[PDB]
């Protein structure tokens, strides 16, 4: 914060020191050469006495009082200051080169699912290096988060999200929202030429407009660590 | 605020009597 | 195709004397795609209306082209005249349910395919199929936020005056008390330099007098821990004015003039607030003040005509974003996607919806959305005018005992 | 500066602040909670959506 | 040292005017600025 309130008493501090030395000066009807840098200082800081020191002692008087209001105003400052990820997506370096770092890099999916077919069609390589380390089910994934067997662990964002909302200490947390490689809903999946389609949508999209599933997020979809 | 003024008037009564003791003695 | 002019998504620029556009450049080095857009001159109405050739870019020109690479399509794009996404309307005749804008020109055969930035609705869809969303943005609470930067300059006595008077009978009575002890056993004003020196430290400087250099000592701090507490309690007590904190803000549950925040037109959002339960002062709120574009809506925030206006959250990001005098608050709530208006009837369904499925898996939609939304992030007067006071008043006081001393010493030594 | 921000900011252990505590909501060891036996608050738990 | 017992802690105060010495005075303001830090994060805390 000192871009600001810095660059300000700088010059606040140049301009008071000019006109104490001109007053010094002006005082010699013990020396403007080192007795004025001393008192410039001597007072501003009350852990000093290097001041040892009718016209100068208004000055220094109300100097004084000016450096209290100062010291005063900046202790304010200071306290009302005080009130206030690792990774960023699969286009980072680490996981496409897990060999750079001497900690090995290890990832948990479960096999036989979407998001593994998903990575085999874009990144074979990374479907190479998760066949080393798979896991069966989510239970065993949070078990090795929590015991530290596993660095990553990776799956549906809704699943993530639920998990980390009723996470205990809130410990495991995602890397922010709307990083999401590929936003996809769930749907119904239905029967080819079936005429429910149009009613199943429609119904649907009235729900969604008219809101009557808030209840719902609000009671299944809760938990600590908001 | 209004604490003030009690908190001052609170060491007048000491301040004059401790002025009254060294007065007598 | 008919495209609504969408600042974040399609910007729209007049051509050249040629009748081309500009070929400019990203920050990568690449060449900007550019398609010829036909539209009305002015979209006001009352106006000339002229279809000079525009020339629109922006987002969804590029998904545009992926679909007209892995498809044999040849496309026109158009502009409305209106401006309007388009909903039920009445007029003459009032008895009579037809759509209006880009709703309208698509049912009655104009257009055939819709690339622009168009919410999926219940009523929309009753009568226009839609695909698969593009992505999945809300609609948020768009408020410019204030600046604070100073209150109550603390000059002289920001708080009270009658306590500073106080403490200055006080120090008075306490000085010509100690005189007059001095006296009865400090004559000359060196006890009251004394005093001074001790009420503001400056290295300046038998039992009775004791007792009273020890209670003045201990009183002197007070005044100064006091103001100083004062001091930290008003700077971390700020004004904090929040405008909106969610859809359920009991403030804009109710209409008050001080504040007015409204849409611009029908939409989806105009939709979502008819059909509510128990919204009802919402209109009567909103229909008394009205706009024609989000553009418009935006100029008039910024110029603090008005104070909160409501539309997709993608694009209050993005003006956010771009504008750092804008912030966005609130919290996503009736969050739907977007969708292409096509003909039911209409056997590009599957075709469009394969490709558009295939360029969200391929990472085609994040890299646009890095490369089109993400360009870009984001004393004054208590400290400066009480200065100002206080060094006049130093220099005031300087010259008076300047003159006073130079009296002095003449009268002194005559 | 830190022994005034270490004084401001507490422990401020917060048990329970309404009906709609996400913490009340899941069941946990540490937080243990019930009623005495069965009564209207009883049946009211009992007749409960969700 | 009544002078002394308030000189030091007061630091609004020039009453001091003055090896084993040295090390009490200089433990016993530090306390005092310890102390006087501590007053002010307790106003601060109840303000
Ligand atoms: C249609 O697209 C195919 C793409 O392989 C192309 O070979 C063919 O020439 C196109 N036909 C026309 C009439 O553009
Ligand atoms: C849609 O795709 C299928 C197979 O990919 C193709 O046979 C069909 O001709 C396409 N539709 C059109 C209108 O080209």
């Amino acid at each position: 914060f000192s871009a600001s309130v810095w660059v300000m008493m700088f010059v606040m501090l140049l301009i008071v020191s000019a006109i104490a030395v001109f007053v010094f000066e002006y005082f010699s009807p013990s020396f403007t050469i080192g007795k004025a840098i001393w008192l410039l200082w001597g007072l501003v800081f009350n852990n000093s006495v290097p001041v040892q020191n009718t016209t100068s002692k208004i000055m220094v008087s109300v100097w004084a009082f000016f450096a209290v209001i100062f010291l005063a105003s900046y202790t304010a400052n200071l306290a009302a200051f005080m009130i206030q990820d690792q990774v960023t997506g699969l286009s980072d370096k680490k996981f496409q080169r897990p060999h750079d770092y001497s900690p090995p890099f290890r990832f948990g999916t479960v096999p036989n699912g979407s998001t593994e077919r998903n990575i085999r069609n874009n990144y074979p390589y990374m479907h190479q290096y998760m066949t080393k380390f798979n896991q069966k089910g989510v239970e065993d994934a949070l078990v090795s988060l929590k015991t530290g067997k596993l660095d990553a662990f990776i799956y549906d964002a809704a699943v993530l999200n639920y998990k980390a909302g009723r996470d205990e200490g809130c410990k495991l947390v995602t890397i922010g929202s709307g990083y999401i490689f590929a936003t996809t809903g769930y749907g119904i999946a239905l029967q080819k030429g079936s005429p429910w389609k149009r009613q199943i949508d429609l119904a649907l999209l009235q729900f969604v407009g008219d809101g009557e599933m808030e209840e719902l997020e609000t009671c299944w979809l809760t938990g600590i660590c908001h | 605020d209004i604490d003030n003024m009690a908190g001052v008037f609170y060491m007048l009564a000491a301040a004059m009597a401790l002025s009254l003791i060294t007065f007598i003695w | 195709i008919v495209t609504i002019h969408q600042e974040p998504f399609v910007y729209v620029k007049p051509t050249l004397s040629d009748g081309t556009c500009k070929e400019e450049f990203t920050v990568n080095g690449d060449p900007v795609k550019k398609v010829i857009c036909t539209g009305p001159n002015d979209t006001s109405p009352g106006s000339p209306r002229h279809t000079v050739p525009q020339c629109c870019y922006g987002f969804c020109i590029d998904l545009l082209i992926k679909l007209a690479r892995t498809m044999n399509f040849t496309y026109e794009v158009h502009l409305v005249a209106d401006g309007k996404f388009g909903t039920q309307e009445r007029v003459n005749n009032s008895n009579k349910k037809e759509w209006n804008g880009m709703m309208g020109e698509l049912l009655s055969g104009q257009a055939d395919m819709i690339v622009a930035p168009l919410t999926i609705n219940n009523e929309r869809a009753q009568y226009i199929e839609f695909s698969k969303p593009f992505k999945y943005q809300g609609l948020t609470i768009l408020v410019k936020k204030e600046i604070p930067r100073s209150t109550l300059d603390s000059f002289m006595q920001p708080f009270q005056s009658t306590l500073w008077l106080l403490v200055g009978l006080s120090v008075h009575v306490v000085a010509v008390m100690l005189y007059l002890l001095d006296r009865f056993s400090l004559t000359l004003s060196s006890a009251m330099w004394f005093s001074w020196g001790v009420l503001l430290n400056s290295g300046i400087g038998s039992f009775s007098a004791r007792i009273l250099g020890m209670v003045w000592a201990g009183f002197a701090m007070i005044i100064v821990a006091s103001y100083t507490a004062n001091l930290a309690a008003f700077l971390v007590l700020d004004r904090p004015e929040e405008r909106i904190t969610g859809i359920n803000d009991p403030r804009l549950r109710n209409p008050s003039d001080k504040f007015i925040y409204a849409t611009v037109k029908q939409s989806s959002v105009d939709i979502y607030f008819r059909r509510q339960v128990c919204l009802s002062t919402m209109y009567r709120h909103m229909e008394k003040h009205n706009y024609e574009s989000a553009a418009e809506a935006i100029q008039a925030v910024r110029d603090n005509k008005l104070h909160a206006f409501i539309w997709d959250s993608a694009v209050l990001e993005f003006e956010a974003s771009q504008k750092c005098d804008l912030v966005t608050t609130g919290e996503l709530f009736f969050r739907s996607g977007f969708g292409i208006g096509m003909r039911k009837d209409s056997p590009w369904k599957q075709n469009v919806s394969l490709s558009i499925l295939k360029s969200h898996e391929n990472g085609f939609m994040e890299d646009l959305d890095k490369t089109w939304v993400r360009y870009q992030e984001c004393t004054f007067e208590n400290m400066a005018g009480v200065f100002m006071l206080v060094a006049g008043g130093i220099v005031a006081g300087i010259f008076l005992i300047f003159i006073e001393i130079a009296y002095k010493r003449h009268k002194d030594a005559r």
